[PDB]
């Protein structure tokens, strides 16, 4: 079989592969991405709410400088589903989940890890720029652990996937 | 010299920087020991928003000054 633009082979083994899979176009795709990865069955406001009950709950870590804007303020507009969530709630999500996540940067060819060194298992969202998707393997499997062999060939296949993606137009960015 | 950085994700890093090293510097220096783009980064130091274009001697940040990383990445 021949893979599709938004597949890629993982190892030299050729039985596995990586593959996007694309979440709703709405506000809140960043928690549907993490969703998908940790629960697989959708949800936004159980995400979204404890992203602002932490936020609230520890004005000391998220003081008005990190947040870049006033820790009531910020707490009240995560809870919209107009609000774009991004690395604040990343780490938080990932804290609370003890899970760590990989963000498959596209336009830069990077992968940002959030709390590799506090979890070995993570999962991998795509980061488009100006949008979120869940990466998994063979369609079944969504998150790995760091210690495996097999992670570093997940690793790999994420970054040509992330690459092909960049040569193909599908990158955006916006800074 | 050597400054420190710490991330909302607990991770303490250190660079070794001088008073004339801009911010973008330091945000270069991150993106080389982290490999984070300086353009999804947000550097504060003492309750400050630093700026790309000033200096680490403009925000008096020396020896063993611990700086904060927030990442962007919003979609």
């Amino acid at each position: 079989r021949v893979l599709k633009s938004t597949e890629m082979s993982i190892g030299g083994s050729g039985e596995n592969v990586l593959s996007v899979h694309p979440v709703l176009d709405d506000n809140s795709c960043l928690f549907h991405a993490i969703a998908y990865g940790i629960f697989k069955q959708d949800s936004v406001r159980d995400l979204r709410e404890m992203v602002s009950k932490e936020v609230l709950n520890n004005p000391v870590k998220f003081n008005d400088a990190i947040l870049d804007k006033p820790n009531k303020d910020y707490a009240q507009w995560i809870l919209k589903m107009e609000s774009w969530g991004g690395a604040i709630e990343i780490g938080i999500i990932s804290d609370a989940l003890a899970v760590a996540i990989y963000v498959v940067d596209i336009d830069a060819v990077k992968i940002e890890k959030f709390n590799e060194d506090k979890f070995d298992n993570y999962i991998l969202i795509l980061f488009n720029g100006i949008h979120y998707d869940s990466l998994t393997m063979n369609e079944f499997k969504t998150v790995f652990n760091k210690n495996q062999p097999e992670s570093d060939d997940v690793l790999t296949a994420a970054l040509q996937l992330a690459s092909n993606l960049k040569q193909t137009g599908y990158s955006f960015n916006t800074h | 010299m050597q400054i420190f950085v710490k991330t909302l994700t607990g991770k303490t890093i250190t660079l070794e920087v001088e008073p004339s090293d801009t911010i973008e510097n330091v945000k270069a220096k991150i993106q080389d020991k982290e490999g984070i783009p300086p353009d999804q980064q947000r550097l504060i130091f003492a309750g400050k928003q630093l700026e790309d274009g000033r200096t680490l001697s403009d925000y008096n940040i020396q020896k063993e000054s611990t700086l904060h990383l927030v990442l962007r990445l919003r979609g």
